[PDB]
């Protein structure tokens, strides 16, 4: 099990504002380019 | 809205430990391939879990190197059956 | 918004970018949800998207309506941008505007491949028909103003085929060949 | 969705086993029963639990094998392996890691002698298990 | 500039402002080198200069460029080309005019 | 404004605006190098008034 | 953001109650309390909070009550303080100063020591 | 000699603050004496600390001459008690 | 603390690691958050990055400045760096410097993905730079007092590429390479 | 027709408390303690009832801060919301806009941390 879960790939993203979990956290897009749904949440 | 905060962090937690063991899993490749143990990743990840299982590491080393002679030996069969 | 925003490009005003007779598109208001750099970037979209919309009334304007059978053709010149000149002017501009359109359909098929795209690769996108369209658009407000009429038309259109653009320059000389084919068609109707 | 859990022996031993002699459990029934049988009644009480004693035997090795940059970077990944917080019984993984070692040169083809000199380690069978 | 915006987008690797600038390196040197020939060409250009006299400075301060990013060799690659596409451009509608006057023998 | 701020909340913050975004960063010396400096101003000079100071992600920067 | 480890504003309004009225600071109790009441409330904004315009309301107070020496080195000084620029709120500690400046001449109206009776 | 500049840059530092320091209490106390304002050396560091803070001037003016005025109310009670 | 250092090793000085003109880069002041000794061998790290930092303030006074056209190019070589052999001598020193700015930015890519690393791993990855930069901060500081001009600049560049430190003798080969490489071209151009 | 449910000023005075401070409804109720004491407060009427009066005033306000710019500006937007008639109480809408122009050239008296002790 820790074998089958071994085989989990994570993120490369690194921040120099985090260094006790390196594991990416998605910086979240903002000022439209988040897409159609968030576009529509803003109209 | 509270207790969705526990799940998440528990699943992020979860995968962090999961690529960690992947680090450390790398990690022992690369000293096996220092070292020229021959191990695959799958036969590597099995013989952690075996340490991590408890495994008395003189019987598991013992076990291990007979193993290893006993699969040397079948490859040894194999190719001379073939 | 992406696509409300082509919308606003393709004539559609919305909320955020309001079309005003007197002031075109405009961005309405500052809104919170973006930084003050993207309500600049997107005035300046706004400030293109302005221009197409100006043209297009324009379009409509000298082109949109029916020629009225009006007996005296003549009288149409002065008050009323008329003329086979001025339908080919039209006409070129709406060329001119069918690129853009094209270009403005390309944008719109990325922005549905890719819905992480940001208004930059629109701005560099965009950036060629951002630097045709005032040229021209000023040709046009020169035109209107002057009240160019007939084949004095096309004199101006010289003056303006000597921009230093050169995809103005290929803009203008597509549509002085088009006022020439009338011409050269009215000249052979004549000899 | 694999949690890390304790599963029996013969749940390790019959995956072992199928990829040390890539066949099915059924074609290995024998060796399984050969290994079940040395495995089955071997505690180790008499390994000491200390993990620098199996580096300075890796250090050793390595320069035995010419290989100082490799010792060094072995030093370097145990630290790394320290750091991280994934195995708890590292003696045992690096034990069995050097027992099944085999050396590049054994680089070259083969290893100059085997004195195996007194050296060695703990034998921790001090304690009453 | 598009594109280090779309792998910032992409946020799936970590980048830092250090390697955001050495990669900008290379345009930094050239945007340095273009910033400085303009100022000669056109900034250092007086305002109440004839437009013929403004022209003419800025042409010899393209030549004047040329020669110096030519004899800078091989590590101006990009900033040689960059002073040649100017140099071309700026021609273009000198040689045009040139070219008017030859052929037509009326200067325009 | 609640789904929107949900909304806000995970479309990027609002750093970019004149409200104070906190956002969450590692104390960890190599990662809290703003707080650690910080900390050692306030413990070096008793004549040292704290400026306000904006908190902005390298990523935003 | 350089916060000098300033002692928390409790601690600070006790040493100015003990300094001032030199006892200590368990026998200012009642005199702390009444200090944080009247820092807590809402002040209205200082009459000037332009250094300029401060130094010359300090200059014309004293020229004012005649002395016109003291205006002069108010002038020196603070134009010695801006050049040295050590201090960040120049404005709030010239309108502080401003504010506690006493005239010589006008004898302090002495506190009767009638205060004390409605303490009981 | 690479060493040493980090400590000698900080001794430098502090002593030029220290120097600073006593030439800034210098001008307010003559500044404090010039207007016969009755502060001290102690009185003027917390004051100044406090609108270093940000504390209002007219409260914290207003503040001080309260706090001097009880102090003359309970100078003259423990006088006539006396 | 890492990023400052590499920053200041970039030449962003900051409030820990101060530049002076006189001194060069400097540790600012004791920190609270460092052991003494880890103080002094960051200041030991910081005379190389000093090094690097005055070698970039002279890589900017000699190439990053716009060549004064005094009407004599001659003598431009002498009091300021002028002549294409000084941008030769530019252009070198900088393409030496590029691997120094690659193992930096590696050694912070590094030092992010792993937290438990110390500057001590720094100090070790940066040892073959602290080696290095001197002798060739060296050699620039004798082109530079001895007003080296044109070719001869080129003469006194072969006579330090005799050095006796092999990394030293390799960067001097590049530089070398490129001197000779302009050489060459203005021996073709008489040729 | 259902005019929206324009929510009593109460619960509109907290959507803009919740707003400001940027926290729930349910973490400002101090606050909201405070609006309603305050807004149940009399207040005395605006200096200027006339929305041209109120415009004027602006404009000699914004001279004042030498922001004559600024000045023309208001009273054009000034005249504009007066040509639109959308709003109700000009008067009002204007003496409140006046009420909450800000100085850019006075150095904000950053707030000292004090402030907080009265906010509990």
């Amino acid at each position: 099990l820790w074998e089958a879960a071994l085989t989990y790939e994570a993120s490369k993203r690194r921040c120099w504002e985090r260094v006790g979990c390196p594991p990416g956290h998605r910086e979240e897009p903002y000022l439209t380019e988040a897409g159609r749904d968030a576009f529509d949440k803003f109209c | 809205m509270a207790s969705s905060s526990g799940a998440g962090a528990a699943a992020a937690a979860a995968a962090a430990n999961l690529n960690a063991v992947r680090e450390t899993m790398d990690v022992l490749l690369e000293i096996s391939r220092i070292l020229n143990t021959g191990l695959d990743m799958e036969t590597l990840s099995i013989c952690v879990r075996l340490c991590e299982q408890g495994i008395n590491p003189e019987a598991l080393s013992s076990v291990i190197k007979e193993l290893r002679k006993a699969t040397e030996a079948l490859k040894a069969a194999e190719n001379m059956t073939s | 918004m992406i696509h409300e925003l082509l919308l606003a490009l393709s004539g559609y005003p919305g909320s955020i970018f309001t079309w005003n007779k007197r002031s075109g598109l405009q961005v309405s208001q500052d809104f919170p949800f973006l930084h003050p750099s993207e309500t600049s970037v997107l005035n300046r979209l706004c400030r293109l998207g302005t221009d197409y919309i100006r043209f297009t009334e324009f379009i409509e304007q000298y082109t949109g309506h029916v020629q009225q059978q009006d007996h005296h053709p003549s009288q149409q010149g002065q008050g009323g941008l008329h003329g086979i000149y001025l339908r080919a002017f039209c006409t070129g501009l709406d060329s001119v505007l069918q690129p853009y359109r094209q270009a403005l359909l390309d944008l719109e098929q990325e922005f549905l491949g890719d819905p992480h795209l940001s208004i930059s690769h629109v701005n560099y996108f965009l950036d060629q028909f951002q630097l045709l369209f005032p040229s021209v658009m000023v040709v046009v407000e020169q035109i209107k103003s002057q009240k160019i009429h007939g084949c004095q038309i096309l004199e101006t259109v010289y003056k303006h085929s000597c921009g230093g653009l050169p995809p103005v320059r290929s803009a203008l000389e597509k549509i002085l060949a088009v006022c020439h084919g009338v011409m050269y068609k009215q000249l052979s109707a004549w000899m | 969705m694999a949690t890390p859990d304790q599963k029996s022996p013969n749940v390790l031993l019959q995956n072992l086993c199928c990829r040390i002699l890539g066949r099915s459990e059924a074609d290995v029934a024998q060796q399984f029963q050969y290994a079940v049988r040395v495995i089955g009644s071997n505690f180790a009480p008499t390994v000491e639990r200390d993990e620098f004693l199996v580096a300075e035997k890796i250090k050793k090795e390595l320069i035995r094998q010419r290989r100082e940059a490799d010792a060094a970077l072995f030093s370097e990944l145990h630290r790394k392996l320290h750091s991280q917080g994934v195995l708890k019984n590292k003696w045992s993984i690096l034990y069995l890691l050097l027992s099944l070692s085999e050396d590049p040169r054994r680089q070259p083809s083969k290893v100059s002698s085997y004195a195996t000199l007194f050296a060695q380690a703990l034998p921790r069978d001090a304690h009453s298990t | 500039l598009a594109e280090i915006e779309k792998c910032i987008i992409n946020n799936d690797t970590t980048i830092t402002l250090a390697i955001v600038v050495d990669k900008l390196a290379p345009r930094l040197s050239q945007l340095k080198v273009l910033h400085k020939v303009f100022s000669t060409g056109v900034a250092e250009v007086p305002p109440d200069t004839r437009n013929v006299v403004r022209a003419s400075h800025l042409l010899n301060t393209l030549y004047k460029a040329i020669l110096e990013y030519d004899n800078v060799g091989e590590a101006s690659e990009q900033t040689v080309s960059l002073l040649f596409s100017l140099w071309v451009e700026t021609v273009r509608p000198y040689l045009q005019t040139v070219d008017e006057w030859i052929v037509h023998g009326h200067l325009w | 404004p609640d789904d929107r701020s949900w909304l806000e909340h995970h479309v990027v913050h609002q750093y970019w605006t004149a409200r104070p975004s906190q956002f969450p960063h590692s104390l960890h010396l190599h990662s809290n190098l703003a707080a650690v400096w910080d900390q050692h101003l306030y413990s070096s000079d008793p004549l040292y008034v704290p400026d306000d100071r904006v908190l902005v992600t390298e990523t935003q920067v």
